[PDB]
Formats: structure tokens, C-alpha cells, sequence
């Protein structure tokens, strides 16, 4: 069934699974035309496919050329997501294929189930959680590779950096979701927090700064203040 | 005109013959039904006064044999049987007819309702859905499950309707996933019509038989199959023009005949709203949309 608060620790067991987020697959800018009408211009997107246990991220870059000459692009985007996820699974050795795929938005369920009919033993599940994966394009190195791409491309990351050397998957995922929630609620503040200290750098092969254990505690606290604050600034409390 | 004579009526029962029904009291002098129109299938069905649980009945065609009803006090139901001695059957029918112990199939000359509900239903196809090949008539009841239901437990007592599943390899061509799911023409025209049913008449036959088993027996898997076969047509962008026109007439008479107080269970809100208002064929079912809006505007 659905993934929710009550079966949360299932993400961190030894059954391979992946999250699939499609919120950045079809991205547009809306502008006025010379005639004074409105039109959209697509920009490159990405499928966000993440193993929450290992941190492995399969970032498929959706180049704008995908949409050329196509109609109903928001509906297509969900199938295109599903086509790419199924192609990924098919490309992995059997012992690496997921046993479950959890979609962040219910509208991906039918597109993915249809594309995965060849895999009856892979459960396709929704979730009741409001996960902040849409903010992945607030991670500079991810946004950069997406916007620079001149063709379809798959790029591999570990979104946990080397965190698992020191913390459990459960704690890595909780840190990730806090960072992403912060970035989604107030990107400017969030990014200020992460960089304010020029001495803490980001390794060329990492996405986030090389914080110590103690510095992560401080950072994590600062991001929770931000999220609570923006909740007051938004709701006036 | 043909006749279904009865050995007797030992238990109080509501008897139905097609869209009509009448009450027989316990041990009332009742010896069957006469003036049944030749040329159609028919169904004779039962609901005991003591246990409205289990509606049951018998699909039959008088052109295929001489059939009678005789109550079985061991199994506790009215059973259809065949009399192979034609002379003995005629004499027994003639005796009951002279003693006026039979009720008359109450058909008004101007009423084509039963024809319209059964236009494409053929006894030979019924007998393949309801497998019991030693008899020329077919037993159905409320509780019989369908083959598709059984996949999701006795196979001999199943309804072998054609399985229809929109999220199946049969329904979806590799590489046309989005195309074939959002437009089921491939699945309707190539897989089902050309492949399985062979023609639209056989398709409509099963569609009409499913509806009638849902209406007369409250057979839930039949209702599922009726809706699915409607939805497969409505969800196909490319349907022969003759099929759309006939579907509209088919469904019109089904909706017209449905008991008003059974619409809440027998009609699937989602399928009807999608079919009438969202699907490719939302403009193609004018008679059906008009009777549905005037009779069941709630459902919509
Ligand atoms: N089984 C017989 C009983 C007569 O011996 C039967 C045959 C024909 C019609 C009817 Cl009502 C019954
Ligand atoms: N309900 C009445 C007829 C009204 O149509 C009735 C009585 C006796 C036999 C049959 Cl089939 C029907």
C-alpha cells in the first residue's frame, strides 16, 4: 500500500527500493508574446530517482528536445518519466533491480505500472508523505549539470556524499529531507546557512560541504529554525 | 409459441420470465408458462419466498428442446430438465393448457423490449460462458464468480466471460504504452474484435448477457464485465460507426429496463461519467445520455 509515517523504517531495510520524483521533468518559463499573448518556453528537466538506503541518485536529464512537436506535455512528462524509469530498471542486473518503486506523486502510478508490466514482482507504491524532492534543483551541482546538458544524459550521484561512513541511512535521509525542506521554504536563507563559513568547502566529488559531526548539528539546528520561522512569516505566528 | 410446463409448485416462490415476474404460493395449482415467443433466448428465474438469498435461473431456447421445471426437495430448488419424449411432452402440455393451469407470457404487441435486450445474445455463446455441456440450457445464480474474479474458487461453476484488463500485456503493445492506455482502439479492434470475438455481434452478445445476469441475479462479476465492455468501447478513439450507433441503442434499452431502485448498485458512477462526459465517445451516445440524464441525474 501507501508509504506513510507508520511504515517509515521500511525505506532503510535490505529490500532494494527507489523513490521516483517527476516534479522537475517538465519545466517552463511563461512569457508574453509580441502580440501580447502568453506562451511557454521549456527548459531542461530531470527525473529524480533515489535509493534512500545507499544514497545513490540516478539523475536522468530531460533535454528540451524531448518535447519538440509534442502535445499535452504535462501528461507526456509522466509517461516519459515512466519510460525512463523502466529503461533504468531493465539496464540493471537482476540482483540490482528494485523490489519496490515509490512515486512521490499519485499521477505517476498508472504510467509506471503500465511501463513495468514486464516486472510483475516490482511493487509500484504511492506515498502520503510530502517529501521535498522538488528542491533538488536548488542543489547547485545538480542544477548545473541539468542546465548545461545539450542532449539526454544520465548522471550518477551519491546525494549523501560520504555521510554513511559515520551515520545510518535513517539519519542520512532525515538530514537530506531537512536540507531539502529548508531549500524549498527559503532557498536564499538555506543557502546562506550552508556556505556562511568559507572555510567549510564542498569536495569536488560531493554535493554538500564537508561539515564535522558537530558542525552538522549546528547546521541541522539552523535549518529547523528557518523552517519554523518561514512558517511564522508565512502564517504570522 | 412455446411452453415451459412445471411438474408442480411445492414452495412459495417469485418466478421471473425475462423482464416480467409473478408470485406463486406454496402448493398453489401452477403448471407453468405458455405463449413464450419463439426466436429469442429466454430466462426463467426464481427467488424463494423464505430465503431471498440466491436468485437463480435458466437460460434456454425452446427451439433446442422441450424443457420443464420440477422442484427437487433434496437440493431445494426448481430445476430445469429436458423431456426427450416429444409425444409425452405435447400431451402433458396439452393437459395443463386445457385445465388452464398455466400463466400467459404477457407480451404487448407494441413492446420490443426483450428483443432489444437480447438482439445479439445466442444460446450457443451462452453455453460457452456457462460450461455444462450435458444440458441445452444454462444455470446461473447470484453467487457465481467469473474467471477473472477467480484469478484475483471452483472452475466448473464459473462464468467464463472474456477477460478484459486495461493494465495487461494483452492490452498494451510494447513501445505504445501511453498510446494504447489512453486510446484503447488497438485492444478493442485488433485484440478483442478481430482476435477473440471475431465480430461486433459476438461482443455485443456477451455485453448484453453480462448486463442481464447482473440485473436478474445481482451477479456482481457480470456487472463488472458489462461495465468493462462499455468502457473499452468508449475509451477507444477509433470505433466503427455502426458499432457506436448500435451500442447507443443497446444501452438505451438496458437503462430503460433497469429497476429504478437498483440503479445505486448496478450502475458504476465512474464508468458512466467517464463514458458520457470524458471519453472519446462522449458525443456518440445521444439516446443513452438523454435517458440517463432524465432518469438518473443523481448518478451524474
Ligand atoms: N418428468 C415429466 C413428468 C411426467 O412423467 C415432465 C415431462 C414434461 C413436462 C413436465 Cl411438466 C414434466
Ligand atoms: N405480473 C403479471 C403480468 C404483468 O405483466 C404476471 C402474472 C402472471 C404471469 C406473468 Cl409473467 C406476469
Amino acid at each position: 500500500g501507501a508509504m506513510n509515517s507508520s511504515n517509515y523504517a521500511e525505506l532503510f531495510n535490505n529490500d532494494i527500493k527507489l523513490f521516483v520524483d517527476d516534479t522537475n521533468v517538465y519545466r517552463v518559463t511563461v512569457h508574453k508574446t509580441f502580440e501580447g499573448n502568453v506562451a511557454t518556453k521549456a527548459i531542461n528537466g530531470c527525473i529524480f530517482t533515489l535509493n534512500p538506503k545507499t544514497g545513490h541518485l540516478f539523475l536522468k536529464i530531460i533535454h528540451t528536445s524531448v518535447w519538440a512537436g509534442q502535445k499535452r506535455l504535462s501528461q507526456l512528462a509522466k509517461w516519459k518519466t515512466a519510460e525512463e524509469v523502466s529503461a533504468l530498471v531493465r539496464s540493471l542486473p537482476k540482483e540490482e533491480q528494485p523490489k519496490q518503486i515509490i512515486v512521490t506523486r499519485k499521477a505517476m502510478l498508472d504510467p509506471l505500472e503500465v511501463h513495468m508490466l514486464d516486472f510483475p514482482n516490482i511493487a509500484i507504491r504511492p506515498t502520503e508523505l510530502r517529501l521535498p524532492f522538488s528542491a533538488a534543483m536548488s542543489i547547485d551541482k545538480l542544477s548545473d549539470v541539468v542546465m548545461k546538458a545539450t542532449e539526454p544524459q544520465m548522471v550518477l550521484f551519491n546525494i549523501y556524499d560520504d555521510w554513511l561512513d559515520r551515520i545510518s541511512s535513517y539519519t542520512a535521509f532525515s538530514r537530506l529531507t531537512l536540507l531539502l525542506r529548508a531549500l524549498k521554504t527559503n532557498e536564499e536563507s538555506a543557502k546562506m546557512i550552508l556556505l556562511s563559513d568559507p572555510t567549510i568547502t564542498i569536495k569536488s566529488y560531493h554535493l554538500w560541504p564537508s561539515f564535522t559531526d558537530e558542525q552538522w548539528i549546528t547546521i541541522e539546528s539552523q535549518m529547523r529554525d528557518l523552517i519554523l520561522t518561514e512558517y511564522g512569516r508565512k502564517y504570522n505566528v | 409459441m412455446n411452453t415451459v410446463p412445471f411438474t408442480s409448485a411445492p414452495i412459495e416462490v417469485t418466478i421471473g420470465i425475462d423482464q416480467y415476474s409473478f408470485n406463486v404460493k406454496e402448493n398453489q395449482p401452477f403448471h407453468g408458462i405458455k405463449d413464450i415467443p419463439i426466436g429469442h433466448v429466454h430466462v426463467i428465474h426464481f427467488q424463494h419466498a423464505d430465503n431471498s438469498s440466491m436468485r437463480y435461473g435458466y437460460w434456454f431456447d425452446c427451439r433446442m428442446g422441450n424443457f420443464y421445471i420440477q422442484y427437487d426437495p433434496k437440493d431445494g430448488l426448481y430445476k430445469m430438465m429436458e423431456e426427450r419424449d416429444g409425444a409425452k411432452f405435447e400431451n402433458i402440455v396439452h393437459n395443463f393448457k386445457e385445465r388452464q393451469m398455466m400463466v400467459s407470457y404477457p407480451k404487448i404487441d407494441e413492446d420490443d423490449t426483450w428483443y432489444n435486450l437480447t438482439e445479439f445474445v445466442q444460446m450457443d455463446k451462452i453455453r460457452k460462458i456457462v460450461r455444462k455441456d450435458e444440458n441445452q440450457f444454462s444455470y446461473v445464480d447470484s453467487s457465481m464468480t467469473t474467471v477473472q474474479e477467480n484469478e484475483l474458487s471452483d472452475p466448473a461453476h464459473s462464468l467464463n466471460y472474456t477477460v478484459i484488463n486495461f493494465k495487461s500485456r494483452e492490452a498494451i503493445r510494447p513501445g505504445h504504452e501511453m498510446e494504447d492506455f489512453l486510446d484503447k482502439s488497438y485492444y478493442l479492434n485488433t485484440v478483442m474484435l478481430q482476435g477473440i470475438f471475431k465480430n461486433s455481434s459476438n461482443y455485443f452478445g456477451e455485453l448484453q448477457f453480462a448486463f442481464l445476469n447482473a440485473m436478474f441475479f445481482g451477479n456482481y462479476g457480470s456487472s463488472l464485465q458489462w461495465h468493462a465492455m462499455i468502457e473499452l468501447i468508449c475509451s477507444s478513439a477509433t470505433v466503427p460507426k455502426h458499432m457506436l450507433d448500435k451500442l447507443d441503442e443497446i444501452l438505451y434499452y438496458q437503462i430503460k429496463t433497469l429497476p429504478e431502485q437498483y440503479s445505486d448498485i448496478l450502475l458504476n458512477e465512474r464508468v458512466w461519467n467517464i463514458c458520457l462526459y470524458s471519453s472519446f465517445q462522449k458525443n456518440s451516445l445521444h439516446n443513452t445520455e438523454k435517458i440517463m440524464e432524465n432518469k438518473y441525474p443523481e448518478l451524474l
